């Protein structure tokens, strides 16, 4: 906090928090990368913001879908679910 | 308070090179290979970030501040939704609940509702509550998500992506470009609908 | 397989979801793969239109900035 924007820290705090273990993320962007047969190469900090943006937009998706959710008793959530709350909230991508 | 001094000199001198380091690994480029690796630039990155962190932590811990970063994840979320301040009062301690995975269900506020209400002996008419309550879920979700998209698009990115603006994207010029990824906008959206409906109908085989 | 149940779950939880389906993981699955598809598709599109070999997190930010409301307000 002397030589470092707090900010920053903020960042790297948030890289801690993902929910995906970043190896089996990162054998997943590499499959996708295979399946495009892609000659190129990724910067490490692009496959960063990539898994920040996946897990956000998964979270959101089941966030939506749990907004949708409205039922005396509790209930598991189904494919169907997210289809529906897909249709009432929107695709959020 | 010289020691000390000289110590938390050396643990922000540590904090800084760790930065640069970490600065250093997220300009790393990525083979395919790489990709399956364990020890990638990536995962380096990754526990280069931990162990920051942890050292952060400590300084806090040194200097009687609290590890707070000062993230909007962090703010309260207040609740004056209903015109019932007991009501209130209770779905807002829910809501501002210790822990990262403090997202209620349709039912937590519900009971939330129906137990403030018995104990603070209001009249509740049942569809009343339900009403009430399912607009305190809906007011209260939006915002807890509203929250989470800030926290995610006011720490994203790095270095490298922080001097992004909206009008310097090379498609708006480009009109090749632009086809190219108007295309490719048009099968990215076919292809979520495909797996949302695919997994659809897979439920809807097995009932 | 390789991205775990505990995983899903905890994603799901994490946006209010206390119990999900057998088929919710491996719909997740298909969602996160079709839509870092999607992102990859078109940030390598970005870095190619440049004459680049390497795709930089620019390249994923013009594109997530394609990906609907994903990265909305961001800049």
């Amino acid at each position: 906090p002397g030589t470092v924007a707090l900010r920053e820290i903020r960042r790297y705090q948030k890289s801690t928090e993902l929910l995906i273990r970043k190896l089996p993320f990162q054998r997943l962007v590499r499959e996708i990368a295979q399946d495009f047969k892609t000659d190129l190469r990724f910067q490490s900090a692009a496959i960063g913001a990539l898994q920040e943006a996946s897990e956000a937009y998964l979270v959101g998706l089941f966030e939506d879908t749990n907004l949708c959710a409205i039922h005396a008793k509790r209930v598991t959530i189904m494919p169907k679910d997210i289809q529906l709350a897909r249709r009432i909230r929107g695709e959020r991508a | 308070q010289d020691p000390s001094r000289r110590q938390i000199q050396r643990l922000e001198q540590l904090l800084a090179l760790y930065v640069a380091e970490i600065r250093r690994l997220q300009e790393k480029e990525l083979d395919l290979s790489e990709l399956d690796d364990p020890d990638s630039a990536y995962l380096q990155e990754a526990r280069l970030k931990r162990k920051l962190i942890r050292l952060f932590g400590r300084l806090c811990e040194l200097k009687d501040c609290s590890s707070l970063t000062g993230r909007v994840i962090e703010q309260r979320i207040p609740y004056r939704g209903t015109r019932y301040p007991e009501v209130n009062r209770r779905i807002e301690r829910l809501i501002n609940k210790p822990g990262p995975d403090t997202f209620p269900d349709y039912g937590d506020v519900l009971r939330a509702v129906e137990k403030a209400a018995a104990r603070h002996s209001l009249g509740l008419p049942r569809q009343q509550l339900q009403l009430m309550a399912q607009d305190a879920f809906r007011d209260v979700g939006i915002r807890l998500q509203e929250r989470r998209h800030l926290d995610l698009i006011y720490n994203f990115g790095c270095h490298l992506t922080d001097d992004y603006r909206p009008g310097v994207d090379p498609a708006l010029s480009d009109p090749v470009l632009a086809r190219r990824l108007r295309e490719n906008r048009s099968l990215a959206m076919s292809r979520l609908d495909e797996v949302i409906s695919k997994y659809a109908m897979l439920q809807d085989k097995s009932e | 397989q390789g991205i775990t149940k505990p995983a899903i779950r905890r994603l799901a939880r994490r946006g209010g979801v206390k119990r999900i389906s057998g088929l919710i993981y491996e719909e997740t699955r298909g969602v996160l793969k079709v839509f870092l598809e999607n992102v990859i598709r078109d940030a390598v599109t970005y870095t190619e239109h440049a004459k680049r070999k390497t795709v930089t997190a620019m390249d994923v930010v013009y594109a997530l900035k394609r990906q609907g409301r994903t990265l909305y307000g961001f800049g």
